[PDB]
């Protein structure tokens, strides 16, 4: 009966969720190790031309001093800018336990979905 | 109806006339147009009638304001090319209704479009242009004024196109008013 | 024309090589071929996705290498012209391997 | 026959929807510029600014902000009034031709 | 419930593409060790940076890249074949 | 066939020239004053010329005494 | 009907990577057709991955042109295999149809 | 169907979009509210980027939605107009 | 007669819906180039070097100053290089994003070319 394509529904409509979470997840991982790998021992050593984006198609030549500082934003009004040791605490846990909720809302929703 | 001819004197079929159909009225006094008469599209007069200014001109030309001549081409991509095509439009439609003076009509036949760039000429030069003619009309009224049915100007003159004055009035019979050339 | 016939010795065939010397050559060494000179070939012309476009070209600049140590082999054997045999039951040649044979002097 | 000419007049209605949206995006543009200009213009009231294209932020003084948001702002005016002259026009072209179809044509 | 294959399959084909991309970097490694071998400038990124600096120092996060990559898909390779075992 | 119209090859109207939208017949009617020039050094006195072309466009070359002549049609044109 | 089906799901999963690559090679072809004549303005080098090496414009030109060669190839391909879908079309088709009619 | 189906369709969405910026507009608040949206910050408005302390974040986050409330109540109660 | 003609119009009409999909695709693929050429400016204005917040993925934002436009640099193809001379950081990159635009007309003109054919047959539907 209905069960056959309100089971299709449900896998579609929480597939998408899947390709959503692992779409951000890439690049929030990228945001720590970036900066933890790099910057937070040679930016803080010493002053290196570099490579910025000025666009997502525009890649621009650089030099950065000890600058330090670095900011995030979460919307279109909201600013905070923080230290290079804060705000890898702060952004490590927006992946490292959320992974741990979503996907587990993810495996172990789809294990349930499976049969609900 | 005998001046079109085979050698001597000859009418064709019925097509060369047109038959009307006014629901109103009476048929007690029903009769037929001296000359040709348009019909079923006519319902309100131009912005000029009851004039007479002679030697009626008919045409075929796709006159009206487009990217291309007979055509339309794809949506204009370099945004200034509009100011350009405005201007040009304007001499060349100017330049074409230039002859249309040399017969001085007061009511243009055109089959295809006319436009609003010509019709403001025309309203310069107290012309007026009617629209929206089937194709058997071109020779109905190319026979009646004393013409022939010409696709593009510039190509015309007096006493080849039209004879005499164009005595044209527009009046209802019911509701409509229709467009009599008298 | 009929006049025109002639007996002839040896072989003469349609036109197949193009750009390799073909105005003559003097004691053409011809080597039959029934086996295959291009890549590995199944379901797809390649074991991964045909949308994988960093992929293709890493896997295939090795894959040429391959059809030149193939043809390197042909030269070694000493030819100067091939036979190939018929298609349909093999798969087809690269023509680039074709375009290599062709720089020393070899036809097909 | 008339199919030809069924045709054009089908084809002035495209025109129609095509003026319709080239008038509804530009003044939805121009809302969003008015709204970016008011948001401007609250915001010079302190100094040490950066703006961009959103990608990036260079950094400026205040005469540079008060002449950025005269200078774009005016190009995106002086493109309205454009599009108000060539929207005249095209709505001239699908109107008149509607008034000169659609009583004829039906003839 | 066999639910092997819809939790086999995609990690069979990223563990692939995983092991394709770490051979590119190796091969990326031994282009650097011959094809413009010169010391004295060479783009290096870190992320989302050059620094045209680094010729024994690109082994710093080659090395990081290379370990990073083969012990976490050959730990989740173990991972998957333990999905598969455990059904059957 | 000269004319004043785009009835025949050769006229055109896309021209972005008030001017020359209209004395390209014009230029063309004085470079056939050349191609009169050549028929009467060959030995014509009377050209014929196709249907489309205009009788004021004739009498530019009866002007010059190499005049024109109109209506012949394609059935004439291959005899 | 299975061959007909089969033939269609290989013509889909051929065209799908052509046609990616034809969108890819559209840009290419000017870029690299520039890029040949413009030297001193733009360099060749090889961005193979989070690094830059030196390299040199025959190599890519022989990349794109078997590039070229494969795409041609795989074209062929793909077209042989419509006229295997349309041959099965017939008689493939006809297996449900002779059943049911007799 | 058609003529009533499109004008209530684009009659519901003219708002609904407005109230899924409200939703954004209101999921923005976290920043704000618990992430101590309060030192001297680097805040920017799309495509300005300004050093300032946040004093007029509040009333500027107020009045988006003093607006948009009464936006999408209007859309919730028009919904009901006509059936 | 009409019935299947009538039935086929379904696969017409997806057929065209995909099409209509292709080009509200061509509509969404304008945006890279689009602010691209919107960043233009920046480039001419910071030629002698300048102090730049940029993204690092999309999310981050860092102070940073932009130096060397002699190797402002776009990637390309398999993992090629595109290395911008100063000059061209200036002027050239302008022709440059001509011909991205002209690839862009490749995708508006020289589609809604073929797909005035595709409204012909929304408009031939109605027989």
């Amino acid at each position: 009966d209905e069960q056959y394509q309100k089971y299709k529904f449900m896998e579609l409509n929480l597939a998408q969720k899947k390709r959503r979470l692992k779409g951000q997840i890439p690049e929030i991982k990228q945001t720590l190790e970036i900066l933890k790998y790099m910057q937070k021992k040679k930016e803080s050593t010493n002053s290196m031309e570099t490579r910025f984006l000025l666009a997502d198609n525009l890649y621009c030549k650089a030099s950065v001093p000890p600058t330090d500082k670095v900011c995030l934003w979460l919307g279109a009004n909201v600013m905070l800018e923080y230290d290079i040791d804060e705000a890898q605490a702060l952004l490590e846990k927006n992946l490292s336990t959320a992974t741990k909720n979503l996907d587990s809302l993810e495996e172990d929703l789809d294990f349930l979905r499976d049969q609900f | 109806v005998q001046f079109e001819e085979n050698g001597r004197k000859e009418i064709d079929i019925k097509k060369y006339a047109r038959v009307e159909k006014i629901p109103g009225g009476i048929i007690e006094d029903s009769c037929v147009l001296r000359g040709v008469m348009i019909n079923k599209d006519v319902t309100h007069p131009r912005m000029r009638r009851y004039i007479k200014n002679p030697r009626i001109v008919l045409l075929d030309s796709s006159l009206e304001y487009k990217k291309g001549e007979s055509q339309t081409d794809i949506e204009i991509t370099r945004e200034e090319d509009f100011t350009r095509i405005l201007q040009m439009e304007e001499e060349y439609i100017q330049q074409l209704c230039e002859d249309i003076i040399q017969l001085k009509p007061d009511v243009v036949i055109t089959e295809k479009g006319i436009s609003d760039l010509a019709q403001h000429y025309l309203m310069r030069a107290n012309i007026t242009a009617i629209r929206r003619v089937r194709k058997t009309d071109n020779n109905r009224i190319a026979r009646a004024c004393g013409a022939r049915i010409v696709s593009r100007p510039e190509e015309l003159r007096e006493d080849d196109v039209g004879t005499g004055a164009g005595l044209l009035e527009i009046k209802k019979i019911g509701d409509e008013y229709f467009t009599f050339i008298t | 024309t009929i006049d025109d016939c002639e007996l002839v010795e040896g072989l003469v065939l349609t036109q197949k090589v193009s750009n390799s010397g073909i105005t003559r050559v003097e004691k053409a060494k011809i080597g039959l071929i029934q086996f295959c000179l291009s890549a590995p070939k199944t379901d797809m012309d390649n074991q991964i996705v045909v949308s994988d476009y960093a992929q293709m070209d890493r896997v295939l600049r090795e894959e040429r290498a391959y059809i030149l140590n193939l043809v390197k082999q042909i030269k070694k054997t000493g030819c100067n012209v091939l036979l190939i045999q018929k298609s349909i039951l093999r798969d087809a040649l690269s023509d680039l391997a074709l375009h290599f044979l062709n720089k020393m002097k070899i036809m097909v | 026959a008339f199919t030809e000419l069924q045709a054009k007049v089908i084809d002035t209605q495209q025109k129609v929807k095509l003026a319709d949206i080239q008038i509804e995006q530009l003044n939805r543009t121009k809302k969003h510029a008015h709204l970016t200009d008011t948001e401007i213009m609250t915001l010079v009231d302190e100094t040490n600014m950066y703006e961009g294209v959103g990608r990036m932020f260079i950094l400026q003084s205040k005469e540079a902000i008060h002449s950025q948001l005269l200078e774009k702002q005016k190009i995106a005016e002086e493109k309205i009034k454009e599009l108000e002259q060539k929207k005249s026009y095209l709505e001239r072209s699908v109107k008149e031709a509607e008034d000169n179809i659609r009583e004829m044509l039906m003839a | 419930f066999a639910r092997n294959t819809s939790r086999i399959t995609e990690l069979k084909e990223e563990i692939e593409v995983k092991k394709k991309q770490l051979q590119n970097l190796e091969d990326a490694c031994d282009d650097i060790m011959l094809a413009d071998d010169d010391c004295l400038m060479i783009p290096y990124q870190i992320g989302d940076v050059f620094i045209s600096h680094s010729q024994e120092e690109t082994q710093e996060m080659l090395e990081e890249a290379k370990k990073n990559l083969q012990e976490e898909i050959d730990a989740l390779e173990s991972r998957v074949e333990s999905i598969q075992r455990v059904l059957a | 066939s000269l004319q004043k119209t785009k009835m025949k090859l050769g006229v055109q109207v896309v021209i972005t020239d008030p001017e020359k939208l209209d004395q390209i017949r014009q230029r063309e009617s004085d470079i056939t004053k050349e191609r009169i020039q050549k028929i009467l050094a060959t030995g014509a006195n009377v050209i014929l010329t196709t249907g489309g072309i205009d009788d004021m466009c004739l009498k530019y070359f009866v002007e010059a005494g190499a005049m024109a002549v109109r209506r012949v049609l394609k059935r004439d044109l291959k005899r | 009907v299975e061959k007909y089906q089969q033939l269609q799901k290989d013509l889909s999963k051929s065209m799908s990577g052509r046609q990616k690559l034809e969108a890819q090679l559209t840009e290419n072809n000017i870029v690299k057709e520039e890029l040949a004549l413009l030297d001193g303005s733009n360099v060749v080098f090889k961005l193979l991955g989070p690094v830059l090496v030196k390299q040199e414009l025959g190599e890519a030109r022989a990349t794109v042109g078997k590039r070229l060669d494969y795409i041609t190839a795989e074209i062929k391909r793909y077209e042989s295999q419509l006229r295997d879908l349309e041959r099965q079309s017939e008689q493939q088709r006809e297996t449900l149809a002779q059943l049911q009619q007799e | 169907f058609n003529r009533l189906r499109q004008e209530q369709r684009g009659l519901a969405s003219k708002a609904a979009e407005l109230e899924m910026e409200l939703n954004e507009h209101s999921l923005v608040i976290d920043t704000l509210k618990e992430v101590d949206e309060t030192r001297k910050c680097y805040r920017m408005v799309g495509g300005v980027l300004v050093e300032r302390t946040v004093k007029e974040v509040l009333p500027a986050l107020e009045n988006n939605k003093e607006q948009i409330q009464k936006i999408i109540e209007t859309l919730t109660q028009q919904l009901q107009a006509k059936g | 007669n009409l019935p299947q003609l009538e039935m086929l119009k379904n696969q017409l009409d997806q057929e065209v819906e995909f099409l209509s999909t292709s080009i509200a695709q061509l509509k969404v693929v304008q945006t890279k180039y689009v602010e691209a050429k919107d960043c233009l400016n920046v480039l001419n204005k910071s030629n002698e070097g300048k102090e730049l917040l940029v993204p690092l993925t999309s999310s981050m934002y860092v102070p940073g100053k932009l130096h060397d436009v002699e190797h402002v640099l776009i990637d390309v193809g398999t993992g090629y290089y595109v290395e911008k001379t100063a000059e061209d950081a200036k002027d050239f990159f302008k022709r440059k994003i001509d011909f991205l635009t002209k690839q862009m007309e490749k995708i508006q003109p020289a589609l809604q070319e073929k797909h005035a054919m595709k409204q012909a047959v929304m408009e031939m539907m109605s027989q």
